């Protein structure tokens, strides 16, 4: 009578991740197999990962993708947390590249289409799996990609850049190895490009013995292009593995590519059933619209299960509004629009980010402090360059909050950034009044 | 059940009309009125709401109508500079010219269309109650374009396929118009007198050749030709001559469904009507169509 | 089809089916046994052996229960985990279970382990600017066919960041993108100095 949880008997260890160990889960009554990730509560509490573990549980339950490890149930005990999730018999992709060698152009395409579909699904739900590698990517008996180990994934916050860096020197974008600030999606595409090179060639595009020369190869962005792979797939790998994050390919760029378009199934990138795609909820705002019009919130909860009756008709109407692109969004490069204004006679003016300075960074900090002390400002110094200024409006009587961060453009060039923090008077206007009052005082 | 056009509104909120990504301009009452009209040209926006720093809330709405109103009142001649336009601020002229007229995004479409008809305005801004800031500036063109999107799935009734002669939509009598030799100052006076968005440029025989709308006035500020209003309306519309696919005109023997489909495709506000041969005939605007859709 | 799948997840209501307890100990001893207050110290529960770790699952009720391990015929308690002194003499390891729900438990776990509204000067290299901010949505030109007030979909990072144009005249120009209700709005401000 071996170790049992919830009708499930624990067996052989699959492996050990960044946090906890995964052990094979076998049903006693039926014989169904699950992967049980055992996270020791004491080891989670010993570090500040308690917040990262909470988000990882919430995100895995929120996801509903056929190419992502499905989380069944999170069993909690006083000593440790148990995560009962989808088991895949085929094993890791890294072992398949070593055993079977380089996968055929058509077969490797199918696996790349499935892996990118899961990466695209994560980006839609504002989650970025920073540790993408064939070790973290698993396969089943029917040979289908499944992404696991979300312990290194982080949320996509509006007006925030994540500088945290993953351990693996390979599969990490040039901005990651340099330790510079970046946005989440660009790294996942670079991580997908190196994976695309892995099953097509068999080896890594940037590989070296010692760490310093390896970093020089990634920053250079020069990789070997073999003779066997065609002209179409070669152009994709070059566009996917770019040094510049803006010049690099995006989720829309790969979907529009000729090599990727072929052998692509219909269920991979849906447009109409994208609203029901997320398991977790109907839009929270959406529920209220139905609550403010007819019934109190939490109404028809049984009804939603029942299907008797209403909110689904409002969600289906949102899909029709999202279908027409020309009405809700503008396209950047045809007959001229009647509301288009002719150019003014005196050159087009060009917008720029905040205010720039050429003086020492220590001098700019002393300059922003003396300007803030002149007005009635109250803040909290987080970092030697990061400030969270708060000013109370005298007319409305409401508190207005905004962020300040110092950056550098070139060797002798410096920049100051103004960010708005959401809480009678307009919030968007009050942030502008708070900004103008500091820019006018400073020089 | 009989009125399917009314059911499209009321049930649908104002939020659905607001695009995913938009451009909005806000002017502080303390800046010069001449610099504000020159700012609308550089940004390409037709209208922009006004903000008061002392009151800490939106007071007015700056439109091209204000630029029309200034000129009739203050223009002296082509020789004498309009000393008022340059010196006047947004707040100073606001005290001379005549509550905030706006709508909520949570509020119904039926309550938004009624606000444009009752207050007799073309541009109505939408302000969030929880946030306090402006989101979008609603227009008659945007409401009908939103209707043409949802009405395709619904079957149109008998009155939707009715001719212009049988229907009562559009002001058939006392139509104000300009001629090919009529100066800009005389044309601008009609915009303040009769209070209409479009003025049709009609030949001495009775043939419609061009159309001078409130938007065509912004060209005087764009080219800085506002100092000479003595010149004819043909000279004021000489800029579009190279890139213009003729004036939009429909017939009296045309169905309401065809008339609505013509306005959304052309993206124009007022639609000229002529019979048999080009001739003066009552003009039908979006304000007539939207009023008929409500009642 | 999709609606049905979404519906199925919705039907489920969060709950935990079983409430067990881990009870583990790491040693090099072949025979391991554990006795506590749940079985009233009458029987010795056998530990299943992981190659290194030893663990035995037992559905214990909520409350304070004192247990002691017995390795190779020697009753020795676990040092690493908290222990309480018994009336007999020996200080046995105490296991106290109250809540075993993941969301609540995390918060309690979360609870375990600079100054509010305090303006003060700080004493004693800046981070490199991301190139995603350099590209401005207002600098980008759209099609001649589409509406002028309409703009393309902006990157999430860009919004809430203030963008200002150099002042030709006394008047000052500054704008920022904000998101409302999953809607994006780029508000411009004209105000003289
Ligand atoms: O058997 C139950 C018991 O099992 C475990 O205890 C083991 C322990 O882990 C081992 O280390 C070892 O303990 C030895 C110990 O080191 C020695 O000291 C000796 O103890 C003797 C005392 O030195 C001596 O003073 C006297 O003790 C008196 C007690 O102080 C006094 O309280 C009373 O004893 C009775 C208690 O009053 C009463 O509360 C009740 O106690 C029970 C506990 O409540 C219950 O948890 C359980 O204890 C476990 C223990 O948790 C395990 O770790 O059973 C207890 C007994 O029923 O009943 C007590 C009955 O004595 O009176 C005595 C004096 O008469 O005598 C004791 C020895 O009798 O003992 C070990 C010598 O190697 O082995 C023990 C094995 O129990
Ligand atoms: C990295 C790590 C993670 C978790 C951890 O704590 C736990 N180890 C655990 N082992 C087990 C466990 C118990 C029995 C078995 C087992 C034994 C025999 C046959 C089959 C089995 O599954 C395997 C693992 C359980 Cl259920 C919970 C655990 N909690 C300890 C460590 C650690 O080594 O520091
Ligand atoms: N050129 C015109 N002359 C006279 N009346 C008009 C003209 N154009 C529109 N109208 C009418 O004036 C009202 C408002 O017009 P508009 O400002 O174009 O919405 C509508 O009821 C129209 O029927
Ligand atoms: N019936 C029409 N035919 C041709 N052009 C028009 C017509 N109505 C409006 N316009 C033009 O469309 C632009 C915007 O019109 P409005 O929406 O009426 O301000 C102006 O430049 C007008 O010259």
């Amino acid at each position: 009578g071996r170790v049992k949880i919830g009708h499930y008997v624990l067996g052989d260890t699959l492996g050990v991740g960044t946090f906890g160990k995964v052990k094979i889960g076998e049903h006693q009554l039926t014989g169904h197999k699950v992967a049980v990730k055992i996270l020791n509560r004491q080891k989670i509490r010993s570090l500040d990962v308690v917040g990262k573990i909470k988000r990882e549980i919430q995100n895995l339950k929120l996801f509903r993708h056929p190419h992502i490890i499905k989380l069944y149930q999170v069993i909690s005990t006083p000593t440790d947390f148990f995560m009962v999730m989808e088991y895949v018999s085929g094993g890791e992709l890294f072992d398949y590249i070593c055993k079977h060698g380089r996968v055929e152009e058509m077969e490797a395409r199918r696996l790349f289409q499935q892996i990118l579909s899961a990466v695209d699904y994560c980006h839609r739900h504002m989650v970025v799996h920073r540790d993408l590698k064939p070790e973290n990517v698993l396969l089943d008996a029917h040979m289908n990609a499944k992404i696991a180990d979300f312990g290194l994934s982080n949320m996509m916050s509006d007006g925030e850049f994540l500088r945290t860096s993953c351990g693996s020197p390979n599969y990490a974008a040039p901005e990651v190895i340099s330790g510079r600030l970046y946005a989440g999606p660009e790294v996942d595409i670079w991580s997908c490009g190196v994976i695309l090179y892995a099953l097509l060639c068999g080896t890594l595009p940037f590989d070296d013995e010692h760490v310093p020369t390896l970093f020089k190869k990634i920053r250079g962005g020069v990789f070997y292009i073999p003779e066997y792979l065609n002209r179409s797939v070669a152009t994709l790998l070059m566009h996917m593995l770019q040094v510049d994050p803006l010049k690099r390919a995006t989720i829309k760029d790969i979907r529009e590519h000729e090599w990727f378009k072929q052998g692509l199934p219909s269920y991979l990138f849906p447009e109409d059933p994208s609203y029901d795609a997320n398991v977790i909820d109907d839009e929270a705002v959406k529920e209220v619209c139905e609550k403010f019009e007819c019934t109190e919130s939490e109404v028809m909860n049984s009804l939603y299960s029942g299907d008797p009756q209403a909110y689904h008709l409002i969600i289906d109407n949102r899909r029709i509004m999202n279908q027409a692109s020309e009405f809700y969004l503008a396209s950047s490069p045809l007959k001229p629009h009647p509301e288009r204004m002719p150019p003014l006679i005196a050159k087009k003016a060009k917008w720029h980010l905040g205010i720039r300075s050429q003086s020492k960074p220590y001098d700019i900090m002393a300059e922003v402090y003396r300007a803030m002390k002149q007005l009635d400002f109250e803040w909290k110094v987080v970092n030697a360059y990061h400030l969270r200024v708060r000013r109370k409006n005298p007319v409305t009587g409401n508190y207005v909050k905004m962020s300040l961060q110092l950056y550098l453009v070139d060797n002798r060039s410096y920049l100051l950034d103004f960010k708005s923090i959401d809480d009678l008077g307009s919030h968007t206007m009050d942030f502008f009044e708070m900004c103008a009052s500091l820019i006018t005082t400073l020089a | 059940n009989n009125s399917v056009y009314t059911s499209f509104m009321k049930s649908h909120r104002c939020y659905d009309l607001i695009p995913t990504s938009s451009k909005l301009v806000v002017f502080d009452t303390s800046l010069q009125v001449k610099k504000a009209f020159f700012a609308l040209v550089t940004n390409g926006v037709r209208a922009a709401p006004l903000w008061d720093s002392k009151k800490q809330s939106f007071v007015g709405m700056l439109t091209i109508t204000d630029f029309i109103n200034i000129l009739h009142r203050y223009y002296k001649s082509a020789l004498v500079q309009i000393y008022e336009l340059e010196e006047h601020k947004i707040e100073t002229w606001r005290e001379v010219y005549l509550p905030l007229v706006c709508i909520s995004p949570n509020a119904s479409l039926f309550d938004a269309v009624s606000s444009l008809i009752r207050n007799k305005i073309h541009r109505l801004p939408v302000i969030d109650p929880e946030s306090g800031n402006t989101l979008y500036i609603l227009t008659h063109k945007r409401i009908l374009k939103f209707l043409k999107l949802f009405i395709t799935e619904f079957p149109k009734p008998e009155f939707m396929s009715k001719s212009l002669e049988e229907l009562q939509i559009g002001t058939y009598a006392n139509i104000a118009m300009v001629r090919t030799t009529t100066p800009v100052y005389v044309a601008l006076g009609i915009f303040v007198q009769h209070r209409v968005s479009a003025l049709p440029v009609v030949d001495e025989k009775g043939r419609v050749v061009d159309i001078y709308s409130k938007f065509d006035v912004i060209n005087l500020a764009a080219e800085k030709t506002y100092n000479n209003l003595d010149v004819s309306v043909t000279k004021a519309l000489q800029h579009r001559s190279h890139y213009f696919e003729g004036v939009l005109k429909c017939y009296l023997h045309e169905t309401l469904e065809t008339i609505i489909n013509r306005l959304v495709e052309a993206e124009v506000h007022r639609l000229v009507v002529v019979d048999e041969n080009d001739v003066v005939k009552g003009i039908v605007s979006l304000s007539d169509i939207l009023q008929a859709l409500v009642l | 089809f999709v609606s049905w799948q979404q519906d199925l997840e919705d039907s489920v209501k969060p709950t935990q089916q079983a409430r067990p307890t881990v009870i583990r100990w790491s040693e090099g001893g072949k025979e391991v046994f554990i006795s506590g207050s749940f079985n009233n110290w009458s029987t010795k529960i056998p530990l299943i052996k992981s190659h290194n770790d030893f663990v035995a699952i037992l559905d214990l009720p909520e409350g304070e229960h004192q247990y002691k391990f017995f390795v190779d015929g020697q009753w020795v308690h676990d040092p690493s985990e908290p222990v309480v002194t018994s009336q007999l003499g020996t200080i046995n390891n105490l296991i106290h279970v109250k809540k075993s729900d993941f969301e609540v438990f995390d918060a309690l776990k979360l609870d375990s382990m600079g100054q509010e509204m305090y303006a003060f000067r700080s004493e004693e290299s800046p981070p490199i600017l991301p190139p995603h901010l350099l590209q401005v949505i207002l600098n980008k030109d759209t099609n001649i066919s589409c509406d002028p007030a309409l703009l393309p979909e902006p990157n999430h990072v860009m919004l809430n960041h203030l963008y200002a144009l150099s002042i030709k005249d006394s008047v000052m120009v500054l704008s920022a993108t904000h998101r409302y209700k999953k809607k994006y709005v780029t508000t411009l401000l004209y105000k003289p100095i």
